[PDB]
RNA sequence: AUUCCGGUUGAUCCUGCCGGAGGCCACUGCUAUGGGGGUCCGACUAAGCCAUGCGAGUCAAGGGGGCGUCCCUUCUGGGACGCCACCGGCGGACGGCUCAGUAACACGUCGGUAACCUACCCUCGGGAGGGGGAUAACCCCGGGAAACUGGGGCUAAUCCCCCAUAGGCCUGGGGUACUGGAAGGUCCCCAGGCCGAAAGGGAGCCGUAAGGCUCCGCCCGAGGAUGGGCCGGCGGCCGAUUAGGUAGUUGGUGGGGUAACGGCCCACCAAGCCGAAGAUCGGUACGGGCCGUGAGAGCGGGAGCCCGGAGAUGGACACUGAGACACGGGUCCAGGCCCUACGGGGCGCAGCAGGCGCGAAACCUCCGCAAUGCGGGAAACCGCGACGGGGGGACCCCCAGUGCCGUGCCUCUGGCACGGCUUUUCCGGAGUGUAAAAAGCUCCGGGAAUAAGGGCUGGGCAAGGCCGGUGGCAGCCGCCGCGGUAAUACCGGCGGCCCGAGUGGUGGCCACUAUUAUUGGGCCUAAAGCGGCCGUAGCCGGGCCCGUAAGUCCCUGGCGAAAUCCCACGGCUCAACCGUGGG
């Protein structure tokens, strides 16, 4: 008899080196500007809990089953991960790159708000950003659909006047 | 500074009214007890001396401020019930 | 190291029927010893703070207990440990308001609001009969509350029949008999918060307790204990229970 | 573990390495008992005298015993004089 | 005092080993040896949760009834047996199954007068 | 990710083990900018020993007094107002701490008590009649080094005692009125007996009085309710280099005792009872909800939070109470201490802080009863090291920082020069926050300013054929294996590769391991078929028909606490965390 225990989040690699991993998250590092491979690792759980439930649910069967399976469909099209007239099929045919570009540091970039990736994560972190009015400094915050078009400058940051140098500047892109 | 009255009741076991209230700001301090009662008082056209702040939360990064405060039928009434911590803090003791 | 009762309950070990936060805190009430049972009950306290929120503090809901403002069955309870039980009427004069206390259809219990004039009526399942001194029969309430007549009428009551109480005065209304199309109300167990007719009952051997079916509205039949059919009715409900 | 040191003695590598490997015999506080334990670093000897409290850890091994070419040794210490060893060989701290 | 919880032998024949302290609940009392006396002897004893019993020490009378349900207040002369104890009987004590015989002739005993105070018995056709 | 790679040879294919590679927990080297949430922090060795402070109090509406203020009538004395102590009532048996002992009806689950007790609380039906007596406080006088404690007088009660009636128990003879599945139960009528109640006390408002209204009260009976006691079926470790164990032992008859049934005990009658399906004995250990690991089967742990059980230096005993044979109550022995004016008298932190010892191993001698809850009170309210708040700590988990942009140069996974921008974080202020603080949250001023280390670099395994030192010595090496004067393998510099507020070392558990194999291993030559056969328990057992449904399958009621686990929604900025529903 032992109380609980919160745990990791994350799972490490099976092996510490292995080439072609490492080349492939250098790239994916590289590419999404992250800070160290445990956000990676994080992402990359994410997706391997949604497959994993995809998989049991689909040789499952029951009221709860059938429940559990229109849950998991509706709470990704909300997400954004999968378009409307998806199906549970469609799940396993998820990314790694699907979740990482519903980062809000990918879509401040993608909206043009910033020159570059860094540039949007320190505004996401000094909080320049707000998304649905709330002002959110977490640059891995998952930007949910219903509200991704709410982002935008806060209405008191520098960067919200369009005089400012700053915003001349990310706007001349 | 604009306080929107979200919700008022009407205790009637306790002979007061409960008034949950959010103030909306743009960049600008927190709004101090005094000028949240004194506005509050000169909205609603309450008694001054019957009326507790009971509290003004701000959130994180967040330009409105919750708020809650009470305003008693009766002065016995209101310090027979309400601690003597909350009165001393929006000031009606001198302590 | 066990000496003698206990006076403590922690949060975490309160009754499931409870509408309570139990990691918000670490002690709750213990109800004091009363009518209803550990399970089909709830402190005063509870009601008159988190059920309607009268009061956001235990020592306002206690100023607001002592000065007489709840009554319970009609009579005023002033102790914040007071039990109160299903098919239980809280009265608030001040505010003009009457609830009934309930069981709901997951096994908690919840206030269902009721009319002033059914506010005066409490129904009362013949929880066990017997004689006493002299030539008396005395009938004990499934809420544990006692009524005694006389020899006469000993037929007029049974074990499982209902009785309908004016309270406070304590005066018989009416009595409803258990058999079969009698409408009743399931208190507690797998179909709790049902309603329906009866259909059968069954007899076991040995201490076994006895089955009753049930059909609802809609036609579906379901089973329970005859104890926990708690008979509320002749042909439709006299007691408003959705 | 815990223990005092005794004296300071050396062993043989095995075939076919050839070398002095520089051990210590400590006397444990716990009770009483004597072990080898060897010294890791190029120079990590002079840092003992006798009579110095030392603390003596496992030496990884296979089975949790020997190691390498030094069987008969199943520790090597850590801290002398409550001082590490590893910072006293590489020369940031005094031996108090 | 006279311990009457557990035995210490399981029914194999193994060995018990106690966990805990003899608690208070557990505890008799001394046996009372009603003696055939002169005068009636009783003492009150507080019992567990505060009851009470009545204790006869020696006993001087009975009440004897025959096939009828007439009670009769007679003394207590002898004990002519007690197949309680193979002693009882010599030492003249009486017992819930003691025979005696009183003015009216012999008597059997059929109350505890260790437990109510009080010695009954039914007369011998 | 349901996985492999290195190592027996001159070279090959096997068996077999060892080592790498992952997760979790405990110590520990180097190193460290922040904020949140949680059930983390002297469990492993010593359930070893403790200085000092605190951890259980409350009631003036039960009673008589002392002190002080006032209104006074006025030597009298009346009344308010507070403070103090005493008697008196309740509580102190809960909570808090620890895992020693225990292999047991201790624990889990399902049932039984028709064999039993219970203050506080709820309902109904009844009662409160007449007397009597001490003593606390106070006063006089002390004794004793202290701790404690003597004598005399004067008082009151919801203090104590007695009488009376209701009521309680036992037994004998009759009727069957009730609940139950079934009455040694309950009800009614006679008879013999034992035992045997109360406080109309207190407060407020009226009333000329009388009398009235209300609030908190007292006793008995029948039921509940609350907390327990006891009992039964089933379930959960290792040893046969432990094969016999038991004599109140197993059962009976008759009794005692208990609150209750019982060999619980007693007096007699029998020879019963347990056991290779492992008794007895010995080793280890608090049991469960659960946690760690694994794709799963499974293996391992079961200190922190919840429930249950035991303990209060090691034993053994009793008093008061509804409840104890009682952590901050009592008596004796053993063990260790303290004061003494030498006669004598006291103590045991496995309670919160703190100290010694033991050790590889673990924190302040802090603020408040403001929230939750408990005891007391009619109530306001008082107390609570429970709880709540803060302090120290690389306890676990979640979210971030140690800048960004444009141009130009360069030995371009980056560095440098120039010109701009932000203040996450730091520093100084105003609000809000808090029982009061602090932390957090909104805002104002200065400014890239205040912030990166640890291992590794021959393969397994990502990373150098670069330079200097040592020349079987120093050393490295989990394994293979390097070092003997051209060392990619040791030390150091310059480069690089992994992770990153972390990174390394040691012990332990799981996978690796189909090297424990039911799923799912082997036994001709590598570990292993008894030298051979006969046969008892056990295990596995030809075909057809009929019958029962114990196993089996399907449906439906009563259960298997909560927390923990998974899913969706909602609240703290999202998350960690919590709430609402389903599983």
């Amino acid at each position: 008899g032992d109380p609980k225990r919160q745990r990791k989040k994350y799972e490490t690699p099976p092996h510490p080196w292995i080439k072609e991993r490492l080349d492939r998250e250098r790239v994916l590092m590289d590419k999404y500007e992250l800070k160290n491979k445990k956000e990676l690792w994080k992402h990359e759980t994410q997706l391997k809990n949604f497959r994993r439930r995809a998989r049991r649910l689909l040789a499952a069967r029951g009221k709860q089953a059938e429940i559990e399976r229109e849950q998991l469909l509706a709470r990704l099209k909300r997400l954004g991960l999968l378009p409307e007239d998806a199906v549970l099929d469609d799940v396993l045919s998820l990314t790694i790159e699907d979740i990482l570009e519903r980062r809000l540091q990918t879509i401040v970039y993608k909206k043009g708000l910033a020159r570059t990736m860094r540039q949007a994560r320190q505004l996401i972190v000094h909080g320049h950003i707000e998304v649905n009015g709330q002002i959110i400094r977490s640059p891995s915050y998952l930007v949910l659909k219903e509200e991704e078009d709410t982002i935008t400058y806060a209405r008191t940051s520098p960067f919200a006047n369009p005089q400012h140098p700053e915003r001349m500047m990310i706007e001349k892109a | 500074m604009e306080i929107r009255i979200k919700e008022i009741k009407e205790n009637k076991l306790i002979g007061r009214k409960e008034i949950y209230f959010e103030i909306y700001h743009p960049g600008e301090p927190t709004p101090s007890r005094k000028d949240v009662k004194g506005k509050l008082v000169a909205m609603l056209d309450l008694n001054p001396e019957t009326t507790v702040i009971q509290y003004i939360r701000s959130y994180f990064g967040s330009y409105i401020s919750k708020g809650y405060a009470k305003a008693y039928d009766s002065k016995e009434r209101m310090l027979y019930i309400e601690p003597e911590y909350i009165l001393i803090r929006d000031g009606l003791i001198e302590k | 190291a066990r000496k003698g009762p206990k006076r403590h309950l922690k949060r975490l070990a309160a009754p499931t029927s409870w509408y309570i936060e139990r990691k918000a805190y670490k002690w709750a009430v213990r109800p004091r010893p009363g009518p209803h049972n550990m399970r089909t009950s709830i402190p005063l306290l509870y009601i008159v703070r988190d059920y309607l929120g009268y009061a956001k503090t235990a020592r306002e809901a206690r100023k607001i207990l002592n000065e007489g403002k709840f009554l319970v069955d009609g009579r005023v309870r002033k102790d914040y440990k007071f039990p109160v039980g299903i098919m239980d009427v809280v009265s608030i004069p001040e505010t003009g308001e009457h609830y009934r206390v309930l069981p709901n259809r997951i096994g908690k219990l919840i206030l269902h609001p009721i009319s002033e004039d059914e506010a005066f009526i409490k129904p009362l399942r013949i929880r066990n009969k017997r004689m006493i001194k002299g030539a008396r029969v005395q009938l004990n309430f499934h809420d544990g509350t006692n009524h005694i007549v006389s020899i006469a009428e000993k037929d007029n009551y049974f074990t499982s029949y209902t009785v309908l109480m004016k309270v406070p005065e304590r005066e018989i209304l009416e009595v409803l008999p258990f058999e079969k199309g009698a409408y009743v109300f399931v208190t507690q167990g797998k179909n709790v918060a049902r309603k329906g007719r009866i259909v059968e009952i069954k007899r076991f051997p040995m201490g076994w307790p006895d089955v009753v079916t049930i059909e609802d509205e809609e036609g579906e039949l379901f089973d329970t204990l005859k104890e926990y059919a708690f008979v509320v009715g002749t042909d439709k409900p006299k007691i408003s229970l959705p | 573990a815990r223990g005092i040191v005794l004296e300071k003695i050396a062993v043989e590598a095995k075939q076919p390495n050839s070398g002095m490997r520089k051990a210590v015999r400590v006397q444990l506080i716990k009770n009483g008992k004597v072990v080898t334990a060897f010294c890791p670093g190029d120079g990590a000897i002079k840092f003992i005298d006798e009579h110095d409290e030392v603390i003596i850890e496992g030496i990884g091994g296979p089975k949790g015993g020997s190691m390498g070419d030094i069987p008969g040794i199943r520790y090597k210490v850590v801290k002398v004089n409550r001082v590490s060893l590893k910072e006293l060989v590489k020369g940031r701290k005094e031996k108090p | 005092a006279i311990w009457q919880g557990r035995s210490l032998k399981k029914p194999s024949g193994g060995r018990i080993v106690l966990a805990r302290k003899k608690r208070k609940r557990e505890l008799g009392r001394e046996p009372s040896n009603t003696r055939v006396a002169e005068q009636d002897k009783r003492k009150i004893i507080r019992t567990y949760g505060g009851n009470r019993k009545v204790r006869l020490t020696a006993a001087a009378y009975a009440n004897v009834f025959d096939k009828s349900g007439k009670g009769r207040k007679v003394r207590i002369i002898r004990v002519i047996e007690n197949p309680a104890n193979r002693q009882f009987a010599r030492r003249n004590i009486i017992t819930k199954g003691a025979i005696i015989e009183t003015e009216i002739g012999k008597a059997k005993v059929t109350s505890r007068p260790g437990q109510d105070g009080v010695v009954n018995a039914i007369l011998l056709e």
